[PDB]
DNA sequence: CGAGCAGCTACTTGTGAGCGGATA
DNA sequence: TATCCGCTCACAATGCCACACGCGCTGCTCGGCC
RNA sequence: UUAAACCGGCGUGUGGC
């Protein structure tokens, strides 16, 4: 839940964040790329 | 709405300014100010105290 | 036979990684063993309409799979240039490339 | 705080807590040491399923050249999934009472 | 099926059709919401729906197929257009697209257009290989668009007077400068009716910006053609949206070598909206208008032009004066020099119940010799020579009396003899 | 190859040439975008392209080679000029430069000029060792530029009248004071045609600021020479850009000892743009014009001068009156005292269909004795003596009748006998 | 157009268990 | 083909308290469903 | 629908017991 991993308002581009958020970001990005790669008939080694 | 913008412009430069956003002394510490330091960014207008 | 071996690299500068790989080929005149880069990041939106024209001319995973008949000296060449994060493929480090059907697939991706 | 979401992954994934717990829970369940499962899950090796009329054993692992040379002997009846899908298939077709 | 095919008819037929589809109570939701639910059920029947609409491109790259009857605005039946179509054909704003659409799966937004079947009433092959609008060669009005009806009505004069004051043709840029309570509404009404009846070949596109909804309903179901409008019910955002959308539709239709008449009223409210939606440059002009507030209005105004290759775009935008303040007049000024066709209406004569009160003196057309034949031009020159030395009231009463005493314009020439 | 060599021809030949080059669908993008893609492919063939254009200097120090057919504006084929050329030769604004160019590598912007091969139709050695424009010695009009055509057309009179009202010569500073709907367009048209036909030695540079695009198309392909214009499609920024760019091109061409005629219409819209693009000084003048809003217009106006060493710059900028407000008239005032050549046109006579209606009374030229021979000057003095005591209508009808009854101007002198 | 990715160490020591392994 | 011997990795390392600071710049590429 | 009342996550360094 977001309340357990908050994003409090640190001014400017600098932001006071939790650690897990970057991992979730990377995981969702990789999952979206994998979902879009299978549809494009990507090379087998690339999807591997 | 255009009326709101023209109104806040003709009445100076005023908006939902009610934000306190002011620094006070921390609860528990007294003191007497003896020196003020202010530094402006290049381009920003310098107040009279600076 | 100049096979199409897939390699991952330090992303971000992937196009400049491809150009540096090409410079390293032409340095040791490695065009005998090697071919070209095939970076078909060529989703070619040009909606240059009102209020916005910055269209994404590039869309493809950060792989720059290069045509070459592989040699261990060639492997250490393609690893000698910087930004070669992963020379992927099922192996210790001497892999087998993608088949020819995916070569037709990447031709489709280039044409689109 | 109590309400949560989920992520639908297109590909299955193995839980690391049952992989490298020393001793592992999946390795002991499959009667296979950890090194082979590690090589299988990271696509440097394969693992076969539904052997049948073939000469190869089911629980064995294969490498890329082993999957290359063993593809021509049996094409249709031979099944060799790779990744977490192969592990899931092994777990699904694994009996317990027998 | 087609959304407009369900839109030409009132909410009653939509309600009974939804009852045929077996859904929740339809009359409760809005009629366009009714159409959304009805198309959802029709897609649930296992068939590919056929939709159509003009394209609106956002920053993300995808598109929306805004419908004609929805006043080219945001609606639940706006067909989503995947970016892949913009990659293949690169359909620009205003391109009337018709094709196959699918229902929105859950967590989606609207219907998605699968494959285009009709691009601007033409094959899709002409869409990619085509010469653009701002790429054309603008010219003057070569072909004349007559205005008189031909059966001699009382407001038929309101068309004849134009043909007697200053001709109107294809590709022209017309302004209507008039104060409030002068007679612009009925004027543009009979102008549209005469263009439609006498010249049914051209595409009549009447436009209405920030008027009464009763006026919109009177305009939509009185004249021939599509009637898109945006009253005061919509802010400056939707105003500029519908304006740019109809102007891009006209651009595409001229690119397809077709003539588009754009009767807009008024241009001053459009300029006010534009000045409302421009970023502040830290300075104001005389009257209270931003510096760059005129660039996009000037673009929208100069979009009209006559083309060498095919098609024309003729806009008649009404200018409003006697508003008390300066900024509107400023707009008028910034608009007298860009348009090559002026037409001025009188309120000082309209208060006398003297209609139609067109300013015969300050009306005129640039390159008007291409708008009328030789001897008719000689006779119009002599007629303006006769009209000049007499007073304003004199000229206007002479106009109204002797033209109501006539039936058609060439009959008027043959009676002045 | 040269961009203008691909620009003189329409988009159709560009499309088939791109099809020869084997690229994506060209008709979809703009024709100048077509030229950009075509030059990119031509450079891909392994050859150095030869480009040309006039230089525009930004604050960073590099330059842009704006092309003639692109109206001296920003385009995808604007050749980038590295600062090293400005360090070696110091090519100023308006210098027509031709040389070798390379394609833009990715992440770059446009083509880069490697080595200059032609500087203002001369060797590059004359570019560094040369006397500057504001460094010249201004003088009066010594050589007379005749205007009559010589075969006796109806609008040929429109040139003769000038030669009969006030002569025009090299290095002069001419104003055309006229209200709207007076006959300035056709006047400057036949003026340019007569200058080109009778005096093909001088460089005809017709200018157009904020007019109809149809007018721009009529001007470009009717007269001899380069026709750069900026209609209302461009804001005050691009207006002042094209203005300063053509004026600097004229400055450089006079520095190279060549004569440049600059027919501009109108100067009032240019002054409006200038007043739009000046910083506010916390005060306004009479009419609504900033204080320093006239400095740069005055510079642009006084750039014209006659030189002792070589070349001339003669500008004929049209002034606009009868606009209702003051500020424009203010401009006119601030411009009567700086120009040494006035020419006034009549609208009160133009409404009578009496063309051409030039104000013979308030027209004149300072130091006009250097603009015409001795006895012709005596005869013009006597002719103005004859024209003076009669009324305005009298003088004007006498002019038009007795000059249409003649064919040429010396024939007119020999007929008045 | 906005957001995310990315490019510009070597002395810890013990305790313990699991996994080759080698050696008959 | 069973039994020790050694290789390799995980897991751990008092608790509190107080104070203070720093958690970046710019270019590319991909995500597109208000 | 209306009225009243209320509305420090991490690392680092230092020091002390
Ligand atoms: N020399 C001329 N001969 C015939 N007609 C003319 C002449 N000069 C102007 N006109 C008339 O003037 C009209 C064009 O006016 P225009 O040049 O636009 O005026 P301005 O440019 O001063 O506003 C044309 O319709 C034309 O009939
Ligand atoms: N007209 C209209 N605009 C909407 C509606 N909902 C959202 N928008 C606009 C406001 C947002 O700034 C914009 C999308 O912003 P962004 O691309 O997420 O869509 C709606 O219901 N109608
Ligand atoms: F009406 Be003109 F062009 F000044
Ligand atoms: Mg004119």
């Amino acid at each position: 839940p977001p309340d357990l991993r908050p994003l409090v308002p640190l001014d400017g581009g600098r932001f006071a964040t939790s650690d897990l958020n970057d991992l979730y970001r990377r995981v969702i990005n990789r999952n979206n790329r994998l979902k879009r790669l299978l549809d494009l008939a990507a090379p087998d080694i690339i999807v591997r | 709405t255009p009326e709101e913008k023209l109104l806040r412009a003709i009445f100076g430069e005023k908006a939902s300014d009610v934000k306190d956003s002011s620094l006070r002394v921390p609860n528990g510490v007294s003191g007497t100010v003896i020196d003020v330091q202010v530094f402006t960014r290049d381009g920003v207008e310098k107040d009279k105290r600076a | 036979k100049k096979r199409w071996y897939v390699v991952q690299a330090f992303s971000g500068f992937e196009g400049r990684v491809a150009t540096s790989l090409r410079e390293h080929i032409k340095l040791h005149n490695m065009e005998d063993l090697f071919g070209e880069v095939m970076v078909p990041t060529e989703e070619v939106v040009e909606i240059r309409g009102g209020q916005r024209r910055k269209s994404e001319r590039k869309f493809f995973p950060g792989y720059v799979l290069v045509q070459m008949v592989m040699n261990d000296a060639s492997w250490h060449l393609v690893r000698s240039v910087p930004r070669v994060m992963g020379f992927i493929g099922g192996t210790s480090d001497r892999p087998a490339p993608i088949s020819d059907k995916e070569v037709d697939a990447i031709m489709n991706r280039l044409q689109q | 705080r109590e309400r949560m979401g989920h992520i639908e992954l297109a590909s299955p994934t193995a839980h690391i807590w049952f992989l490298k717990s020393l001793p592992s829970r999946i390795g002991l369940l499959l009667d296979m040491p950890l090194r082979d499962i590690e090589r299988v899950l990271y696509f440097e090796s394969y693992v076969v399923i539904e052997g049948g009329m073939t000469n190869l054993e089911r629980q064995q692992i294969l490498t890329e050249e082993q999957y290359l040379d063993a593809l021509e002997e049996f094409g249709d009846e031979f099944d060799a999934k790779m990744g977490a899908e192969a592990i899931q298939a092994l777990l699904k077709s694994m009996d317990l009472e027998q | 099926m087609n959304l407009t095919e369900l839109k030409n008819t009132p909410v009653s037929e939509l309600i009974t059709l939804g009852e045929n589809m077996g859904l929740e109570n339809l009359a409760r939701m809005r009629k366009q919401d009714i159409i959304f639910a009805i198309l959802k059920q029709h897609a649930k029947s296992g068939e590919d729906i056929f939709g159509d609409g003009v394209l609106e491109i956002l920053q993300d790259g995808f598109g929306f197929l805004r419908s004609a009857d929805s006043s080219y605005l945001a609606g639940p039946d706006d067909i989503y257009v995947s970016p892949s179509q913009i990659r293949r054909f690169n359909l620009r704003t205003g391109d009337t697209i018709s094709g196959k659409i699918r229902p929105p799966k859950e967590g989606e937004r609207y219907f998605a257009l699968l494959k285009v079947n009709e691009v601007n009433f033409d094959k899709p092959e002409n869409a990619r290989n085509k010469i653009l609008f701002e790429n054309l060669t603008p010219l003057h009005a070569n072909s004349r668009l007559r205005m008189e009806r031909g059966n001699g009505s009382t407001e038929d004069l309101t068309a004849r007077v134009l043909d007697l004051a200053s001709p109107i043709g294809r590709g022209q840029r017309g302004l209507i400068v008039a104060p409030p309570k002068a007679g612009k509404t009925m004027l543009l009404q009979n102008i549209a009716q005469s263009i439609a009846y006498n010249h049914p070949d051209c595409v009549l596109m009447v436009l209405l910006i920030d008027e009464r909804p009763e006026e919109v309903t009177e305009m939509q179901r009185l004249v021939k053609g599509e009637v898109v409008a945006s009253t005061f019910d919509e802010p400056a955002s939707r105003h500029v949206q519908v304006a740019e959308m109809v102007i891009e539709k006209a651009k595409r239709l001229v690119e397809h070598k077709k003539d588009v008449i754009i009767l807009l009223d008024s241009i001053t409210r459009l300029a006010r909206a534009y000045n409302t939606v421009v970023p502040a440059s830290g300075k104001v002009l005389t009257g209270g208008v931003d510096a760059n507030a005129l660039h996009r209005p000037k673009r929208f105004f100069g979009a009209a032009r006559n083309v060498e290759e095919g098609g024309s775009l003729t806009i008649i935008a009404t200018a409003l004066i006697d508003t008390g303040s300066k900024m509107d007049e400023v707009i008028y000024e910034e608009f007298k020099g860009t348009g090559n066709m002026e037409l001025h209406l009188s309120r000082k004569i309209a208060e006398k119940r003297v209609f139609p009160a067109i300013d015969y003196n300050r009306s005129g057309t640039r390159k008007e010799e291409l708008l009328t034949t030789q001897e008719e031009l000689q006779k119009m020159w002599i007629l303006r020579k006769i009209i000049h030395p007499m007073g304003e009231i004199d000229a206007m009463e002479f106009l109204i009396n002797k033209l109501a005493m006539t039936k058609t314009n060439d009959d008027f020439f043959e009676m002045m003899k």
